[PDB]
């Protein structure tokens, strides 16, 4: 079937994490799949980005509380007709 | 520039609006015309998400065959209909409201996997983070989406195309066999 | 080899006349017989529960499914002999039991759709095959279109099958939204621990089950089974039950299901007490299907249920098929034939049946004590081997409710006997025309399997020990 | 020709004669069971598409 | 997922509380099928695969043949009774 | 802003403008004998419902399963190089499964309407 | 159900003033003032009674003049089960 076939026929976005989990389940009998948990956790959060959104709201809640705000090399936004302006 | 931001939400609202004119319209074929409008709103959303191929497959297949079939039925057949009187559906209204709340929330529930029920729902609404699109130069040919569908319908799932041929055959044989009156 | 039958057949039926239709079915009957006889030996592939996956993670072939396949062919050989053979050579029975031109077409397309579920690994194979068999039940219901009841039943069945097809499709895509996967083979017993796949797999199970006749949504199926004629309804009762249930018994997605356990309790209750004060024989006979589909929903809660299931399947299929074939034979002895499509309805119409063809009452008795679970008959070991699986695995309130449901359901089973062994004033003394030899041999064969089929219980289990373990 | 027909709980059930398909029996109110007046019988059809 | 779920739920309730005619019940069924499509197509786009698009292009055809079959069932229902009731079948 | 979407916005404004110049510039002036549908200078009663032939409805019911094949052949025609020698045979088999249902349709003469203009087949047997 | 608005007089008057600048005949702004003035009949005059005529009432003749704008169960369904509808 089309297990890991992407839109262009390539491999999908979370193929490497899925194939790593399938390496984990290939060499492993039941009653010892408890070690195969971190590969599955990596796959599910590759799919849905749950821990990533959690971490980003943890750091966004701090970002609004500072009056200084941003003391860093900043990210500049551009309009689409100005990719290579300067 | 940011006028082009809320388009998806607009279509959602617009799609909502269209369904209320489907279920409540005095003439039937006027409501089937509102359904044709709902297919157009769907194809707007499918272009808007990035699937420009499907939008024209919807306008070809759903609008141009299924709706033409429906309008063609309503023309030369007899269908009584009653108007949306307040007296006949005001008895339905409380089970309508209860089912709106429950079916809507519980449809929003299974996209999420916390054991706590309230944490399931709030993960439905935490989407405001903007995905970063990176350019990867790994692909050398213009395999579009329709090319990949034609590779997977034809090699990996060829049997599904072939059982699908049996289904299209059945869709020929059936309507004929009902409406023959052989001899 | 159903494919070759359909492709050859519909080209052949396009060229035959109307009067040829009957004989066409005779041909197909013998065709299916030589698919059982000359092609059985494929059971040798399935030693020691060796399973195959064919067409690339698409169809799964084990020997459980091979048995379901063989069972579906056997019952079709029966049903096809019912359409393709005359009962009597009267001017009456030619206009009562007459096949349409395209009837066997929809029959074989339906069996194709019912086999592509039990053999199925993928979910889109599941969805396409449910859609194929659902269309076929739509059109088999509506093919006798010069009947008010059958057309109303086909419309009712269309809308109530459309809802429970979109519920299955919503459950498949809900499962896809949390796992980039189509198989329940991906689940492999670690994922169910750390993933809330309860509500998905249970909603998938429900949307598959409400098409059987499970009990919150059971009234519409009893209406379709009463409205359809007497030959269409022994097919559309049997086939979606054994196909959809042997899908859901093969893939064990509702174990410790509290919802399946409630609906099993509710099914055994309102099936046994539903069909008590009823006077139509197809009604009475269709709430027997509700309770006996209740005994399956128990086995869905089980792990490792492939003995109790298959034995009680071929039990119910032979008993089912026989009790519908008996009331085909009682039509010669009734004093009142209405309703050309459905000639016997009311259960008091078979009242003097012991004084006219008493061994039809011997037949009727033997099959109806097997529905109750009387131990010299084959229905009892089916209920017994369900009980051995229920009590093994912790379902103790389910077991006593099973028993109370069996006791209540014995009442309207024995009502058939009560009505049949009674006095009638005007008895038959002699008949000119007699019943079809090849067609009454089928009922005699279906009894001798029910009577003397407890013989082979030992042999079967030893064969069951080799090919599934 | 029984005195009282039985109904699996000892109830009284109607014996279905030809005399149950009239105009007053048509479109009565009842559950779909225990009901006479079928819609398909050769006295109710009476040249149904002529 | 909001547009597909809202189309599915509103179309489902419009199907259930239909008492006015029958062609509203057919078109509520078809708008349901559109909603299931929308949910799946979005999940294909977000997961980077044609896989759900494969199930989508198959269920397009199955929705089509469902329309063809069931509307011939309606013509069979209408053949013996020259009018369709407002309350339903 | 491409020049693709000026067009799809711009055709309607032209059509709305021509409809508007008709509504603004022509007189309106109706009455009852002007209103009413046209049939050849004679009014009549319209019958509430009329009968039709099964082939009329069968053309457009039957239309859709052939249309769904023609859009099923559309994924193949774009991937015809990739599935060399193999998807060819699968598409052959698909088209052949369709063609035998089509020859069912043409053998039944489903879309043909007969004529009841029979020339009195039965001869003159007398007495 | 014919529409009903009944908005205030001054806004209505300014609206009629706005619509006076258009070529086709529009509702007059002094026809607003005649919405207040009612039928004041002179008793020192001669009616239909003099010339021997009886005028026809509006309710008897409403139906004829309003005919073109007019828009338009079980025994039928017991009688329509004998006709032919598919041929
Ligand atoms: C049709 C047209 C399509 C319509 C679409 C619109 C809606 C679609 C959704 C409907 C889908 C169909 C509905 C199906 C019925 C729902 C099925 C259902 O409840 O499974 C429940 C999910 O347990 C929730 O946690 C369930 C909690 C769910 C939250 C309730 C809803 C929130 C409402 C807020 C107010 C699980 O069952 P189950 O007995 O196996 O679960 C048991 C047991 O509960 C657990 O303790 C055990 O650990 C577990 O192993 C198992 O033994
Ligand atoms: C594990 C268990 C699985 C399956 C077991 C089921 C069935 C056993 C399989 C095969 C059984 C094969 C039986 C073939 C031999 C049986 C047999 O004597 O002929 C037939 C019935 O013949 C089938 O009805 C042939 C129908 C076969 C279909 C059986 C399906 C049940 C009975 O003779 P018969 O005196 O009535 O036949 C006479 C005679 O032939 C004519 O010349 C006369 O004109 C006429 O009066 C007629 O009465
Ligand atoms: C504690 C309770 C003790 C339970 C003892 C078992 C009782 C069994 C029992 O009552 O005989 C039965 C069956 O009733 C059940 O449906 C079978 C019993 C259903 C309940 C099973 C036992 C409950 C155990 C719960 C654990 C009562 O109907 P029945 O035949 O007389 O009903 C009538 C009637 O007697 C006659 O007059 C009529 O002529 C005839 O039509 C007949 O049908
Ligand atoms: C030129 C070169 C290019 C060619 C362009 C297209 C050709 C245009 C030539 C058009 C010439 C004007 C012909 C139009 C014409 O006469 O109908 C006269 C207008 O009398 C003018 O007051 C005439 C004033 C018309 C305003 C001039 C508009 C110019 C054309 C713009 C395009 C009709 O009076 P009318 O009030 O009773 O007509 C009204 C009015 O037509 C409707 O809107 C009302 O609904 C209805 O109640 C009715 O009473
Ligand atoms: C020359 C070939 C003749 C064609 C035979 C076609 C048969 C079609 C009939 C299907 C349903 C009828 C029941 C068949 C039982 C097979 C048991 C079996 O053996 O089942 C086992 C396990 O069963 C089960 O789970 C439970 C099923 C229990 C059946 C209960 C009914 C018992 C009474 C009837 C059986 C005894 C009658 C013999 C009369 C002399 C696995 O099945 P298997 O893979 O070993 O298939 C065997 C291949 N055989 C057919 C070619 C030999
Ligand atoms: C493209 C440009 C858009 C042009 C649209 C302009 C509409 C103006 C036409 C109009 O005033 O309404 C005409 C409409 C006629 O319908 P009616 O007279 O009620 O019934 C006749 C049946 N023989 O009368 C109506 O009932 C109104 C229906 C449309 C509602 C628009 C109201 C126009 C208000 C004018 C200010």
């Amino acid at each position: 079937t089309a297990a890991g076939i992407s839109l262009t026929g390539g491999r999908n976005r979370c193929f490497s994490e899925w194939q790593s989990f399938m390496h984990c389940t290939a060499k492993t009998d039941a009653k010892s799949r408890a070690q195969c948990l971190p590969n599955f956790e990596d796959y599910m959060e590759c799919l849905h980005h749950t821990k990533e959104k959690a971490r980003l709201r943890e750091i966004e809640s701090v970002l609004k509380q500072k009056k200084e705000g941003l003391e860093a090399p900043p990210v500049k936004v551009i309009p689409v007709k100005a990719i290579g302006l300067v | 520039m940011y006028l082009t931001y809320y388009f998806i939400e607009i279509t959602i609202f617009l799609a909502i609006l269209c369904t209320i004119f489907i279920i409540s319209a005095k003439n039937p074929m006027v409501s089937i015309l509102y359904m044709i409008a709902l297919f157009v709103i769907a194809a707007m959303y499918l272009y808007l998400i990035g699937l420009g191929i499907f939008s024209l497959l919807y306008i070809m297949i759903y609008i141009g065959a299924i709706a033409v079939l429906f309008l063609f039925i309503i023309t030369l057949l007899d269908i009584n209909s009653t108007e949306l009187s307040v007296k006949s559906n005001i008895r339905d209204l409380p089970l309508v409201l209860i089912s709106l709340i429950v079916l809507t929330i519980s449809g929003l529930m299974i996209y999420s996997n916390d054991s706590i029920l309230i944490n399931k729902l709030l993960e439905a609404f935490g989407n405001d983070y903007n995905t970063i699109i990176t350019q990867d130069w790994f692909n050398i040919e213009n395999t579009t989406l329709l090319t990949t569908i034609g590779n997977v319908l034809l090699t990996n799932n060829a049997f599904i195309l072939l059982v699908l041929a049996i289904v299209l055959l059945l869709g020929i044989i059936g309507p004929i066999s009902i409406t023959m009156k052989h001899k | 080899m159903l494919i070759l039958a359909i492709i050859s057949l519909i080209t052949f039926v396009s060229m035959s006349k109307l009067s040829d239709n009957r004989a066409i079915i005779r041909l197909i009957n013998i065709y299916l017989i030589l698919v059982l006889v000359l092609d059985s030996f494929l059971y040798l592939l399935f030693l020691n529960n060796q399973t195959y996956t064919v067409m690339g993670e698409l169809l799964i072939f084990n020997s459980f499914t091979f048995y379901i396949d063989m069972l579906i062919y056997f019952i079709m050989i029966v049903i096809s002999s019912l359409y393709g053979y005359n009962l009597y050579n009267n001017n009456l029975y030619k206009t009562l039991f007459e096949p349409k031109k395209e009837l066997i077409i929809l029959f074989l397309i339906n069996i194709l759709g019912a086999l592509l579920i039990v053999h199925s690994n993928d979910f889109i194979t599941l969805f396409v095959a449910i859609e194929l068999q659902s269309y076929s039940i739509y059109l088999i219901t509506a093919i006798y279109n010069s009947s008010y009841k059958a057309s109303k039943a086909s419309m009712l069945y269309f809308f109530m099958g459309g809802i429970l097809s979109i519920l299955i499709a919503y459950s498949i895509n809900t499962y896809y939204s949390v796992l980039n996967s189509y198989t329940l083979h991906s689940l492999d017993s670690l994922i169910i621990n750390t993933l809330d796949l309860n509500l998905i797999l249970i909603a998938l199970s429900l949307g598959l089950l409400f098409k059987i006749g499970i009990a919150p949504l059971h009234k519409w199926l009893i209406s379709i089974y009463e409205n359809t004629p007497i030959l269409i309804t022994i097919y559309i009762s049997l086939i979606p039950k054994i196909s959809i249930l042997s899908y859901l018994v093969l893939s064990n997605i509702s174990i410790n299901s509290l919802v399946i356990s409630i609906l099993a309790i509710l099914t055994l209750l309102v099936g046994s007490v539903g069909g008590l004060l009823q006077i139509k024989i197809k009604r009475l006979l269709a709430f027997s299907g509700l309770t006996n589909a209740g005994y399956m929903m128990l086995l869905l809660l089980l792990n490792n249920n492939e003995f109790s299931y298959l034995y009680y399947i071929t039990q119910y299929s032979i008993s089912h098929l026989a009790i519908f074939m008996i009331i085909i034979f009682s039509i010669y002895y009734i004093n009142y034939i209405n309703n050309q499509y459905n000639p016997i309805i009311y259960v008091n119409q078979l009242k003097g049946l012991i004084h006219d063809n008493a061994y039809l009452v011997l037949s009727m008795a033997i099959v109806v004590f097997s529905f109750i679970g009387i131990p010299p008959l084959l229905g009892f070991f089916g209920k017994l081997n369900i009980l051995m699986s229920i009590l093994n695995n912790g379902y103790y309130f389910i077991s006593i409710v099973l028993i109370v449901a069996s006791l209540i359901s014995a009442l309207y089973y024995l009502y058939l006997l009560n009505v049949s062994i009674q006095d009638k004033n005007n008895i038959l003394i002699n008949s000119n025309e007699t019943v079809s030899s090849v067609l009454s041999y089928i009922l005699s064969s279906l009894i001798i399997l029910i009577t003397f089929g407890f013989i082979y219980n030992s042999l079967i289990i030893d064969i069951f020990n080799v090919y599934f373990n | 020709q029984d005195p009282i027909p039985s109904g699996a709980l000892g109830q009284k059930v109607p014996h279905v004669d030809e005399s149950h398909q009239d105009l007053l029996f048509r479109t009565s109110h009842m559950v779909e069971d225990l009901e006479t007046y079928d819609e398909d019988s050769p006295i109710n059809t009476s040249d149904a598409n002529t | 997922m909001f547009i597909g779920t809202i189309i599915l739920v509103l179309s489902f309730l419009g199907f259930v509380f239909n008492r006015r005619n029958i062609i509203l019940a057919f078109i509520c069924l078809e708008t349901m099928l559109l909603g299931i499509n929308l949910i799946l197509l979005r999940n294909s786009v977000l997961f980077d695969d044609i896989s759900g698009s494969l199930f989508a292009i198959v269920i397009i055809i199955l929705a089509g043949v469902e329309s063809a079959i069931g509307l011939s069932l309606l013509v069979s229902y209408y053949r013996l009774r020259g009018v369709i009731n407002s309350y339903g079948i | 802003m491409n020049t693709f979407i000026i067009f799809i916005i711009l055709i309607p404004i032209v059509g709305f403008a021509l409809l508007a110049v008709n509504i603004l510039l022509a007189v309106y002036k109706p009455y009852n004998e002007k209103l009413g549908a046209f049939e050849c200078g004679l009014t009549s009663f319209n019958q509430t419902r009329l009968a039709f032939n099964a082939a009329f409805i069968l053309v457009a019911i039957l239309f859709l399963p052939f249309d769904l094949e023609i859009s099923t052949l559309l994924p193949y025609v774009m991937s015809i190089y990739l599935v060399s020698n193999y998807g060819f045979t699968i598409v052959l088999l698909f088209l052949l499964i369709l063609i035998i249902g089509f020859v069912y349709e043409i053998n039944t003469n489903a879309l043909k309407i007969n004529k009841h203009n029979k020339p009195n087949t039965d001869s003159l047997i007398y007495k | 159900e014919v529409r009903h608005i009944e908005l205030p007089k001054a806004l209505y008057q300014a609206y009629t003033k706005a619509t006076q600048a258009i070529w086709w005949p529009t509702y007059s702004p002094d026809q607003v003032e005649r919405q207040f003035l009612s039928q004041k009949i002179d008793p020192s005059a001669k009616t239909f009674n003099d010339l021997d005529l009886t005028p026809m009432e509006l309710p008897d003749l409403m139906f004829k003049l309003i005919r073109p704008y007019r828009v338009n169960v079980s025994q039928l369904e017991n009688k329509e089960k004998t006709f032919v509808h598919i041929l």
